[PDB]
DNA sequence: CCCTGGAGAATCCCGGTGCCGAGGCCGCTCAATTGGTCGTAGACAGCTCTAGCACCGCTTAAACGCACGTACGCGCTGTCCCCCGCGTTTTAACCGCCAAGGGGATTACTCCCTAGTCTCCAGGCACGTGTCAGATATATACATCCTGTGCA
DNA sequence: CACAGGATGTATATATCTGACACGTGCCTGGAGACTAGGGAGTAATCCCCTTGGCGGTTAAAACGCGGGGGACAGCGCGTACGTGCGTTTAAGCGGTGCTAGAGCTGTCTACGACCAATTGAGCGGCCTCGGCACCGGGATTCTCCAGGGC
């Protein structure tokens, strides 16, 4: 009785809402917390800007997106719909990583 | 008596440093000696490209109704022409976001 | 007015609230605003509600009132309004945006109340609408909240369109003039705008005496036995020692040196390694290793046998941590408060330990938790673990117990160490204390 | 003696948050495994990234990485950023 | 007074006024034409660099910038390009 | 009549190929190519022998690898036999 | 000049395809291989020639190829 | 008079020209100047990546039963290494082949 | 007669040498060594001219070659190669 | 039955051929040696401001956990036609040789362009400042998706 | 299986508010005008080499046809993992304290290390010569693949 919408209505309306935005989709925080992490390994005693931060994560976000994109792409390749670890491999195979 | 100061750029009709473009070409190290031409052909290519980007841009922003051009209106000027794209393939564009494009399988049917 | 008004109900005044309501309606005779410095548990509410009473009635004047509250005291703020005086209207704006959208189009616009009682949140987030009215007068309850400039509220409260305005705070000074100057030019703007023994004092104090009321709790209860205070010296450890002269030269990253010698003098396990390793013991242990420990071990059986009820005032969880395991290891009773409790479980936590029989021996109390409640009556000793740079905050923390409810006299044992960051921070919280006394007291 | 950890960092880029770089990428249906390889993916160009401004940072005998040490780094990389530098 | 920092907004500025009389720019998007003009600068010199090198030359001249920028853009940029560039090195020589 | 079942002659030629190292493509037809595709861009262009040798190396690693990433991308589809839909998806993954 | 293009054999291509590792090879897949392989030439060519005309030689030569591959990202050893 | 000519080659224990180095660099357009230390460094580096390929592709030979060094051993030798490939990966080396790596499921069953 | 040509050609055969003393080259191996020394060289130079345009400083220094080797060379090669010259400045330092 | 036999391909072991790598000489140019200078960079000093550590209080959006059902992935099966292996005929690559001439490579001379200096001064940059374009909220109006219902 | 209607999401005018953008002003420092000196590059001439055109004979490789089995692709069924919506929880985000140093940024001073120049002698490039390693061919093994007990 309650009204539910098909499974992939709201999938196509989220692919459209995030593809006319442009703001970051990662936590800010989590995300700064990560690159403190992962410098700690390089080097001790460090101290990072806020614009550094801002930078790492809009490159971080692009190459993401880079990378579902072309992941995308090897699923439909593959007769599927569903985007999976083999897909992605197969993405950075070819890309060369 | 000393002669009025003209430009090299009010000289050659551009909008765009040629004296600045001569002096960061001798302090780049490129060369020991630069041309004289050389700086005002720079110039005069760095002017085109930037009046080919600005046009694709204000026609973005015309075509979104907004008067001030965004990261995101140079992003989508940067798509859809083919040249530019190509020009600028490895290049990522603060807040500028992607293209609309979704596979036509996934489309519902 | 040498005598309490008509319009009050539930009770009448008294000398000391019907003065303070003289000195308020001079002060707008006059037309100058000022401080109510009258220190917690005098009646600063009744007087506010006494005063904005009288500006309803006696004078013609119903207009749009503000009254600037911390959230934790709305509700008592309104149930005094409608106890005392109930000829008053009073609206309240609190809750989601939703409730925040009805409140304000179904009472606040059409305008037919005549006192808003806001939190500094609520008036951040509507400061467009509450921009609007004519607003007569603004109390803002503790004013020490705005002492700092460059900051949103300060400036937002200083651009609203105001008459007359008053603070209501119990310590005008807290570290050093500027503040005080930042309050004054909130009230009078042109009188003081820039920067504030025969040079300074006497100047000081017939400059202030026109702005400011104050009364200390002596005159009025005759009352509470007098605090008492011992300022207890601690050895360092050997292993604080070593911390101690490791920090000093400079793999554990260290940031802020003041902050690693500050929780070096209190205990080393507040950082990695010191601690011995993965078989996670507790037993003597933590007593031996810090000094304070092991003065506080020596110090708390013999008043156990001797009254008991003791708070301990921390300026470190990590340290409120410690004295959990401390106080498991040795059986005793102990209740946290902290900054993380949750409202309705620092109620039940503060009537558990001031029942009537109660077999709780410990409360443990962050220095800044809470905040200008908590009723502590049971106990009769407070230990300082840690000495804060700005005095009043201790103050505040031994006054929590050093109250009217109280019956015996309340002793305040302060640990402090020999030749450490706590010497430079006692001898600085000394002279702002000095400081306050000179400049308030007379 | 009382301590405790909360999480990993890595696990703070949330499904959701992988969800949505999904959506922008234009993705319909996603599996559960994806979450640990992008997690993954997102660990190895951070490493390199930062790894080569530390580098930078160290030269220019500094301990605060800046925005421009970042656009260095990914113009080494081939991932030349405009807008901060 | 702070230091002096050198960015091409002014001309950019200009650029956009003779394009487009009534449109404005935000600082963003002329920190990202600022970007991409020193990016495209470097690219033509450094490719200059390379061909005076090869050619075991001293001298960077608007025959190296002229193969340089045939070198980078691609196809009808390339060739527009040329012709602007050829454009104003005759008004500059023949004028001063 | 002796015959081998359809794949075993593949794979020795596989083998056999990716031990060898010679080039796979014959010159002269090569050659004539190469200077048919220059006719557009220049006339009467001669060429060293050089530099036809490094163009068709370089043309047969191009070719090479291109193979190698379409036999994962039929490989990835569940099939053994590779198509113009797996070369497109090759072009498109690495940037063409 | 013309047909030039189909000098490049459909067994020339399979070769590279057995070198390349694979087996099974569709028909249609030599006509798309000739098509890659004219343009990644004609890029090539295009720089080449361009090199070429700089250096004011009518001869193409190696180290203007070797130079044209590398400016493409494709960088050769063995020619110079 | 002079002393004996006595190489910086020599005087830092290494089998490349620093003098060349150092001229090469004076002459490239890097900078304004170079410091003394700069050749000596590069030219070490150099020998050490040059020494670390030439034992691969050596013990390559061997296992080929070959005395000379030819391009396949080059490439055998490259390929087989992940630094060196890495170092490599943009780089095609002439009568190289490729290495030989059929997939599995196109092996018999 | 013709101009004389430059090439590493004999250090690298003294290196071959030093690693393998029975082990000779081919005229192809040693162009390709050739092309993969300058190839190097150009590396590294353009990586320390960059660096010092960053920084500001108009002399390449031991620190800017050594900065570069750690970000051209992935891992233990960097740390060899680091190890390597900073042994071969320090006898050049001594024994100056 | 899986194991046997036949057949082809791959590998290993010897013997004659050629050309290419390694060595040995000569000239010349480039690197080493001294001497002299100055300008870059190291070192220091003063200033200001953002970053950092440990907390409190509050709001609220976003993450998290759960249960349902439904498309979808995955395996299985059958069809057929396309790709492959092999033999035969044909075409053109390959090799060697010869001949001619355009054009690449070198050299010498001269001049014209550019580096470097010093005045001179106007364009460009930092600092304030006020008004308009865009962001937000809100109540309509429109488009879209989903389900039920006569069709059955 | 094709509409009607409902419920939801989304585009649309419209009013408000703010903070950043575009503008104006003062100053200063780097670019333009005038000038000289020197050496890099243009221009002409010459030489020889290396590219192109053509011809003949061999022979490996390409093109063509054929016969057949294995792979691609469509269809079908299932049980399962993921999308959708909902109710609870948590931590992000914002606004405040309270310090000190700390690290980056600018202005001066001075010394040492890199450039420049002249001179000179070994190191390196180019030219010859010669033997041994690679190569080519030949012949006896060992491994592997495809019928056939459907050996
Ligand atoms: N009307 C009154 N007369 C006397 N004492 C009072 C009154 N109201 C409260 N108190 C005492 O003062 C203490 C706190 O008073 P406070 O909350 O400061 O009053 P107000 O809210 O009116 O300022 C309480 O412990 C209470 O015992």
């Amino acid at each position: 009785k309650p009204h539910r919408y098909r499974p992939g209505t709201v999938a196509l309306r989220e692919i459209r809402r995030y593809q006319k935005s442009t703001e970051l989709l990662i936590r800010k925080l989590p995300f700064q917390r990560l690159v403190r992490e992962i410098a700690q390994d390089f080097k001790t005693d460090l101290r990072f800007q806020s614009s550094a931060v801002m930078a790492l994560q809009e490159a971080s976000e692009a190459y993401l997106v880079g990378l579902f994109e072309d992941t995308n792409l090897c699923a439909i390749h593959a007769k599927r719909v569903t985007i999976m670890p083999k897909d992605i491999q197969l993405a950075r195979r070819i890309r060369g990583e | 008596t000393r002669a009025k100061a003209k430009t090299r750029s009010s000289r050659a009709g551009l909008q765009f440093p040629v004296g600045r473009v001569h002096r960061l070409l001798r302090k780049g190290n490129y060369a020991e000696r630069v041309g004289a031409g050389a700086p005002v052909y720079l110039a005069a290519v760095l002017e085109y490209l930037t009046a080919e980007i600005l046009e694709l841009a204000g026609n973005a922003a015309r075509d979104n109704k907004k008067t001030r051009i965004i990261p995101r209106h140079l992003q989508l000027a940067v798509r859809n022409d083919e040249e530019l794209n190509k020009l600028l393939g490895r290049v990522t564009i603060a807040q500028g976001g992607v293209l609309p494009n979704i596979q036509s399988v996934l489309l519902p049917k | 007015f040498e005598d309490s008004p008509s319009y009050v109900k539930w009770g009448k005044l008294r000398d000391y609230q019907v003065r303070g309501l003289n000195w308020l309606i001079s002060l707008y005779e006059n037309g100058i605003n000022g401080i109510l410095a009258d220190e917690m548990g005098l009646g600063k509410t009744l007087q506010t509600i006494s005063l904005l009473g009288y500006m309803k009635h006696y004078r013609n004047i119903p207009g749009p009132h503000m009254v600037l509250v911390p959230k934790s005291t709305l509700h008592n703020w309104m149930s005094e309004f409608k106890r005392w005086v109930p000829t008053l209207r009073s609206v309240c704006l609190i809750g989601d945006k939703e409730q925040r959208a009805a409140f304000v189009r179904d009472v606040l616009l059409p305008g037919e109340w005549d006192v808003c009682v806001t939190s500094y949140e609520m008036l951040i987030k509507e400061k467009s609408v509450f921009k609007k009215f004519n607003w007569r007068y603004l109390v803002i309850d503790e004013a020490h909240r705005i002492k700092n400039e460059k900051s949103k509220l300060s400036e937002i409260v200083r651009e609203f369109k105001t008459t007359n305005r008053l603070l209501l705070t119990g310590t005008p000074l807290q570290n050093n003039l500027h503040e005080l100057w930042s309050l004054l030019n909130f009230l009078l703007p042109d009188v003081f705008n820039s920067a504030d023994d025969q040079k300074l004092v006497e100047r000081l104090h017939m400059v202030l005496r026109p702005f400011l009321l104050r009364r200390i709790k002596a005159d009025v209860e005759k009352s509470l036995p007098p605090k008492k205070e011992v300022k207890i010296y601690v050895g360092l450890s050997k292993m604080q020692r070593e911390w101690y002269t490791r920090i000093l030269m400079k793999k554990m990253r260290l940031l802020n040196i003041l902050m690693q010698l500050r929780k070096c003098c209190n205990h080393p396990y507040l950082f990695d390694g010191a601690e011995p390793g993965p078989p996670y013991t507790t037993d003597m242990h933590l007593v031996t290793n810090s000094g304070k420990m092991v003065v506080l071990d020596k110090l708390l059986p013999k008043l156990k046998e001797q009254g008991s009820r003791v708070l301990i005032f921390s300026q470190m969880t990590r340290v409120l941590d410690i004295l959990e395991d401390y106080c498991m290891w040795r059986n005793y009773e102990y209740c946290r408060l902290d900054g993380q409790t949750p409202h309705d479980e620092r109620q039940d936590s503060i009537n558990a330990y001031n029942e009537p029989n109660s077999t709780k021996f410990v409360f443990m109390l962050s220095t800044r938790a809470g905040g200008l409640g908590i009723n502590l009556a049971t106990a009769d000793v407070v230990i300082l673990y840690d000495s804060d740079w700005n005095p009043q905050v201790d103050l505040q923390a031994m006054d929590r117990a050093h109250r009217i409810g109280q019956t015996k006299t309340v002793r305040v044992f302060r640990f402090i160490t020999d030749n450490t960051v706590e010497e430079r921070i006692v001898e600085r919280a000394e002279m702002k204390l000095r400081l306050d006394s000179i400049v308030i007291q007379q | 003696r009382h301590r405790k950890v909360l999480r990993d960092n890595i696990q703070g880029i949330t499904k959701p948050a992988i969800r949505r770089l999904a959506r922008r990428g234009g993705v319909k249906r996603i599996s559960g495994l994806i979450y640990e390889e992008t997690r993954g993916v997102l660990k190895v160009f951070l490493e390199n990234v930062i790894r080569d401004a530390v580098t930078y940072t160290e030269h220019a005998k500094r301990k605060t990485v800046t925005a421009m040490d970042v656009v260095y780094a990914l113009k080494r990389q081939g991932r030349t950023l405009y807008g901060f530098g | 007074r702070k230091t002096r920092k050198e960015s091409y907004a002014i001309y950019v500025y200009k650029v956009l006024k003779q394009v487009h009389p009534d449109t404005g720019i935000s600082s963003k998007a002329m920190s990202i034409m600022n970007s991409f003009v020193n990016d495209v600068f470097e690219r033509i010199a450094g490719e200059a660099s390379r061909l005076a090198h090869y050619n075991k030359r001293s001298t960077i001249t608007s025959r190296e910038i002229q193969t340089a920028v045939r070198l980078l853009l691609p196809g009808e940029l390339a060739k527009h390009a040329v012709s602007e560039g050829t454009k104003a090195v005759t008004k500059y020589t023949s004028a001063k």
